């Protein structure tokens, strides 16, 4: 007998309450980082490090450019969400 | 045993729900690039061996239904599950085109004791999307 | 620069919107698992994949016994939210 | 450098807060077993290497009080800082033994541009406490 919500994992974009941003010719910062990362990766890192690794490539990487000065040199932090139960590899 | 079994015939499905626009109705701006995160993801999971199904700008009602039938499908010979959603949102909320879904129902369909076939295999939810308004201004 | 909401980590005992366990004399179904991962796997194991060990014995060996019916045979599953940008090792 | 620095002379503060008896008006049962779990964490964190602080039955304002103080503190020579908190919640919430605090009230004190001392430095925050009412009956 196992929980009904375990084995589930919600790879947010940014953090709750927060805003997320995406570039209009690149896509998100997020979605393209963690394809990125997936590229390097899918092949060694267990998934939870791989989603570190976007994390960091986010929060570092990136800052918002804007004329308005409200949404302008903002930064962004992914959220991982993880009720897995065992480690994930995708190989 | 401490890692999913992902030795199954085969890996399993990736569904990819990208909204670009939205009815003039809700008052969404058009998610511009995000093309280009739909087009990333197909190819990035067919090279993980994931059976990649693209959906654009689809309603709530669509979203609900989609996720809905995708949850009845027999997963017995597939590792796992992966859902992408690529629209705007609230915190707990995504975006149809025509209005807000909240994302525990999507989930819902997935759960356990609702969705057999999966029972014991890794769900996973990727969200490109808002969770509120607050920004981030960075330190240092 | 960085987000400010970068490299945090929140362990919750349960997921989102669900109750949490104690036992009146072993403790928290959580808290036990965590230290018991903790002392077997915190001088090899990554965080997030002793975590992960958590998380399954928190859902495999733990279930409720109550007179009361409502509350009783139910389950648990723990939530990790991550926000950290890179691997933790407690050595 | 994928793995956080943590070689600074300390590995840094444990602070566990241990609430079990709360006041009658908050209509909280006493939270038998506790004890043993905040026993059982100084003993986890201590082999650790970590600074452990118990508090035990903390009101509200204490808790947010000596949040604000420990945060306030020069972490320099601390690698990270882990928090456990051990009480009675709902969702975003945890309780004081008089009443609610925000989980996000106390967790602010530690973030980004708040605790330069802890800036770049993993914050962990363990929490076992209710995050609603909803109960899992499991499957097979
Ligand atoms: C996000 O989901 C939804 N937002 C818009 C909140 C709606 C809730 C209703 C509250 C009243 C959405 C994510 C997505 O992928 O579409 N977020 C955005 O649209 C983000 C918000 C940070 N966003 C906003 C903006 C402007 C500044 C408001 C026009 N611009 C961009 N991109 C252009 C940009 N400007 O500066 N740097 C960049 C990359 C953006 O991503
Ligand atoms: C948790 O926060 C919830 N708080 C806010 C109380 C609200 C309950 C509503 C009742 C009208 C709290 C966290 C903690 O560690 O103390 N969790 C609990 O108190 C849980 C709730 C599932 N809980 C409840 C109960 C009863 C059935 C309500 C008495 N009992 C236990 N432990 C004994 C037990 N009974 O069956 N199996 C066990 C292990 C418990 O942990």
């Amino acid at each position: 007998k196992i929980p009904v919500e375990a084995d589930f994992l919600y790879a947010y974009s940014t953090a709750p309450g927060y805003y997320s941003w995406r570039n209009s010719k690149d896509g998100s910062w997020f979605i393209q980082s963690l394809c990125a990362m997936l590229k390097q990766y899918a092949d060694k890192l267990e998934f939870m490090h791989i989603l570190t690794r976007v994390n960091r490539k986010v929060a570092t990487e990136f800052e918002s450019f804007s004329f308005d000065a409200t949404f302008h040199a903002k930064k962004q932090i992914p959220c991982i969400v993880s009720m897995l139960t065992k480690e994930l590899y995708f190989y | 045993d401490n890692s999913y079994k992902m030795d199954y015939p085969e890996m399993g499905l990736c569904i990819i729900i990208n909204n670009k626009n939205f009815h003039k109705s809700t008052g969404m701006t058009s998610r511009s690039g995000t093309d280009v995160d739909a087009a990333n993801l197909r190819e990035t999971f067919r090279n993980l061996k994931y059976e990649v199904r693209n959906k654009n700008d689809l309603t709530r009602e669509e979203i609900v239904e989609l996720m809905r039938d995708v949850s009845k499908e027999d997963h017995s010979k597939r590792s796992s599950f992966v859902c992408v959603l690529l629209s705007h949102g609230e915190e707990g909320i995504i975006f149809g085109t025509n209005g807000p879904v909240d994302l525990k129902k999507i989930t819902n369909f997935f759960r356990g004791d609702r969705c057999r076939s999966l029972t014991g295999k890794p769900k996973l939810f990727i969200i490109q999307a808002c969770r509120g308004t607050e920004l981030d201004c960075g330190i240092e």
